[PDB]
DNA sequence: TAATAGATTAGAGCCGTTTA
């Protein structure tokens, strides 16, 4: 089970991407399953699979495939070990440039189950992620979105509130999967297209980061979509620009040629590199980007 | 009754300043930002792996089509999306012959031995993992 | 300016394309230049032979192998044979008028 | 009349083929090979004949 | 310490490739 995680760990130090590739993913046509069609069948998705993985391979490699001001994205997940907190980061460049570096040092809160970031942690993760944007962007940032699969607390709020510079906006969304709304369609036989939300209050709402797309005539998502259940518990901002930026970040996945995951990139990539990160031994100052991990 | 408001989809960017939805049509259509010259591949796996991934690599340059071509794009070919070589024939292979430990120990340590002590430069190491 | 001409195995003998194909043919004569019909080969299956009559005849751009390679060919070729600021804004704002106009968020009420 | 022509197997042997037309451009003297200078869409027997008995 | 709930949350696996 924990080949791929404690292979990347162990390569993190010196720093080389990497891409792990199964036999049986290449080559599919050979491993059968004894009785009949491949064990893994890709006929309908090969070329789309081809596309994946020169992504992928393309992203490694040093290549930026596509892009997306003043605003700093800071995703972070806890992962289960004792608790580590990882984050990953992004940002826009001066010359238009999209950093899409990661925000790495996991900070370790003790306490079994308590999804939450201790006070002296989450000044060192916001401090850390403030000089990550001020070496980038050569200046501080006019507002840093945090967000997370988890609600947030009080005093850990004090602190990011404390590390916090002057004319910096922070905001804090928690964004939450299969949620049990499932909204169907009453005209056809296609599910609601992807895009549209229904805001339940001015700081929660429902979003379908996933579903049916016009361009590609089908659905993201098979069966019905599962819409992400984003709640602003934390920080002010306004339901309509935050929406935008969830929806933006649902387009970065560099580790698929995919139209759009149902998932902010943010979490998802934070939430690999964590788990890359506690599958072995602990290491100082990690390589941070995701050509490493992804 | 409720509304359900509709958010513009965002566009991410390509080549020449041409923005699209879909990634992979934007990717064939247009391309990637940055032109690496090429992708000096680097393989750690059994002779039957070599053997799989430069046939799959070989495959990488020809267009495979899916099932459902106006659902899910097409691949034009690697050189015709990303303009950077990445031949089949130019890769740097590296033969190998608690459980998961020593096994992820092998490909470790072949492959810093491939990065530290060999010559040829490699920019990312495809892992072809047996089954 | 000129005629390029796909060499599928489907494209070759399609009574449609066999028209456009000739009345190249005819219209290569007639500005008697023979930089004007280019076959593209791009069929894995189909060899050199077992070609059209009229196609056997011409230099093909081999697009069966690395697709790019039988474009950059294309651009040699035109650049060579003198074929006429390249903006591709154009091809961007063309792409979704007609390969995506039934497929948009239009507005109507559901 | 004032060319040199260079005729060789197309598939197998390129690489000389090709380095000894780019040197001999180098060096000033005209050449016609049938993978460098035989333009894609044209007929090319018919223009290897007429480069062999024209100018060569 | 055990239990009964809701609310969050996290991990793992598993099949299909998104109706033309
Ligand atoms: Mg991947």
């Amino acid at each position: 089970a924990q080949f791929h995680d404690q292979l990347k760990a162990r390569l993190l130090e010196h720093t080389i991407p990497t891409q792990i590739l199964r036999e049986s993913t290449l080559a599919w046509r050979d491993f059968k399953n004894t009785f009949g069609a491949p064990i893994r069948d890709f006929s309908k998705i090969e070329g789309h699979l081809a596309w994946t993985i020169s992504t992928a391979a393309y992203y490694k490699a040093g290549g930026k495939p596509w892009k997306l001001p003043g605003v700093c994205y800071l995703g972070l997940v806890y992962k289960k070990i004792q608790n580590a907190c990882c984050a990953a980061q992004m940002f826009l460049d001066n010359g238009d440039g999209t950093v899409f570096k990661g925000e790495v040092g996991p900070w370790y809160n003790p306490e079994k189950g308590e999804y939450h970031l201790k006070p002296k942690e989450a000044k060192a993760l916001l401090t850390q992620a403030l000089e990550s944007y001020k070496e980038q962007n050569k200046s501080y940032p006019k507002e840093v979105f945090i967000h997370a699969r988890t609600r947030f607390n009080d005093e850990e709020w004090n602190a990011f509130n404390e590390v916090t510079p002057k004319n910096t906006n922070l905001v804090g969304v928690t964004i939450t999967k299969s949620k049990p709304l499932k909204l169907y369609k009453t005209e056809g036989a296609f599910p609601i297209m992807r895009g549209n939300a229904y805001i339940v209050d001015e700081k929660k709402a429902f979003l379908w980061t996933l579903g049916f797309v016009p361009k590609l005539q089908s659905t993201l998502s098979m069966e019905v979509p599962n819409p992400i259940f984003i709640e602003i518990n934390k920080g002010e901002a306004e339901i309509q620009q935050v929406l935008k930026d969830i929806l933006a970040l649902t387009k970065l996945n560099y580790n698929a040629c995919i139209y759009a995951d149902g998932e902010p990139v943010t979490l998802r990539f934070a939430n690999k590199i964590g788990e890359i990160l506690t599958a072995s031994t602990e290491i100082k100052t990690p390589p941070l980007a995701f050509k490493y991990y992804i | 009754m409720k509304e359900l408001i509709y958010i513009e989809e965002p566009s991410i960017l390509f080549a020449h300043g041409q923005k699209c939805t879909d990634p992979r049509d934007g990717l064939a259509l247009f391309g990637p930002l940055n032109q690496i010259y090429g992708i000096k591949s680097g393989v750690v796996g059994t002779q039957k792996g070599l053997q799989i991934f430069k046939s799959y690599l070989d495959k990488i340059q020809k267009p495979i089509y899916n099932h459902n071509n106006i659902t899910r794009p097409m691949f034009p070919g690697f050189e015709a999306v990303f303009g950077c070589k990445w031949e089949s024939q130019n890769i740097v292979f590296k033969e190998i012959t608690k459980r998961t430990y020593d096994l992820v120990t092998l490909f470790n340590d072949k492959i810093i031995t491939a990065n530290k002590n060999d010559e040829e430069r490699v920019d990312v190491w495809f892992v072809i993992v047996p089954e | 300016c000129k005629f390029l001409i796909v060499s599928s195995t489907a494209g070759n003998k399609r009574e449609g394309v066999l028209k456009e194909l000739a009345v190249a043919t005819k219209v290569k004569k007639h500005l008697q230049d023979d930089m004007f019909i280019i076959p593209l080969a791009i069929d894995e299956n189909l060899s050199y032979d077992d070609i059209n009559i009229e196609i056997v005849r011409l230099n093909a751009i081999d697009f069966k192998k690395s697709w790019a390679k039988g474009l950059q060919d294309l651009l040699d070729a035109f650049e060579k044979q003198n074929v006429p600021p390249p903006d591709h804004s154009k091809s961007n704002l063309l792409y979704q008028q007609i390969f995506l106009h039934d497929k948009q968020a239009i507005e109507k009420e559901e | 009349r004032n060319k040199i022509f260079i005729s060789h197997a197309t598939p197998e042997d390129d690489d000389f083929t090709r380095w000894l037309s780019l040197k001999l451009i180098g060096l000033g003297y005209e050449v016609w090979c049938d993978i460098l200078f035989l333009d894609k869409g044209v007929d090319f027997w018919s223009t290897i004949e007429k480069e062999i008995r024209e100018n060569t």
